[PDB]
């Protein structure tokens, strides 16, 4: 849900120590995602993946 | 998290609401503060 | 200046004031050349040189030194300096702030059932 994405976003903003750097990482990840998927929306999947990787 | 809320047994003006929002942000984060603000908005409107 | 930066479009023809300023400069320069070719009286040549100086002045910055060159209506002509200065100048109207695509504008009403991260778009 939207709320879930909002909690995951907040979760990634913390433990990163740089909101800009983690926004750049999310952008890059989502770009790669859509690129290797054209072969859900990229930024959303990127945030889901990065949250699930933070264990 | 882990910070249990205090039972505010008093009248709630704007100052009390602002204090509660600040406490929620300080202890719980920015998305639980958003949720609390939405819930308080719904309750007040009702 | 390149002609597309002083466009002469057809609606009638709408012309930039730079065309008139350049025409004044060219007319006075050609007349000065003719006067220098026929060995005109010195006062006439000197007056033409003064006119050329004033025309170039009005082109670079209208009204800085002498009188202000008005147009068909009694308004100052926009010279080269007037383009890059002021709140309507190039820097503040086109470089530091622009009209952008993919934009809209509408009246706002209150959506009480929305969430803080949501908006109602028509």
């Amino acid at each position: 849900d939207s709320q879930d994405l909002l909690f995951k976003a907040e979760s990634l903003i913390v433990n990163s120590t740089n909101r800009y750097h983690v926004t750049l990482q999310i952008a890059r990840r989502a770009k790669q995602a859509r690129y290797e998927e054209m072969e859900i929306k990229p930024v959303l999947r990127a945030i889901l993946e990065m949250s699930d990787e933070l264990n | 998290a882990k910070s249990a809320p205090i039972f505010r047994n008093r009248v709630i003006d704007k100052k009390q609401l602002k204090k509660l929002i600040g406490w929620t942000f300080a202890h719980y984060g920015t998305a639980k503060t958003a949720v609390v603000a939405d819930d308080l908005k719904a309750l007040g409107f009702r | 200046i390149p002609p597309d930066l002083r466009p002469m479009v057809q609606l009638r023809f709408a012309t930039s004031d730079l065309n008139d300023l350049y025409r004044r400069v060219i007319n006075r320069n050609n007349r000065l050349a003719r006067l220098q070719e026929i060995l005109a009286p010195e006062i006439i040549v000197r007056n033409e040189k003064r006119m050329l100086q004033e025309a170039v002045d009005a082109l670079i910055d209208n009204g800085r030194r002498g009188r202000t060159v008005v147009g068909a209506n009694n308004r100052p002509l926009k010279s080269l300096s007037d383009i890059i200065e002021g709140k309507q100048g190039r820097f503040r109207q086109n470089l530091l702030g622009k009209r952008v695509d993919y934009s809209g504008r509408s009246v706002i009403v209150v959506g009480p059932n929305l969430k803080i991260h949501q908006c109602g778009l028509p």
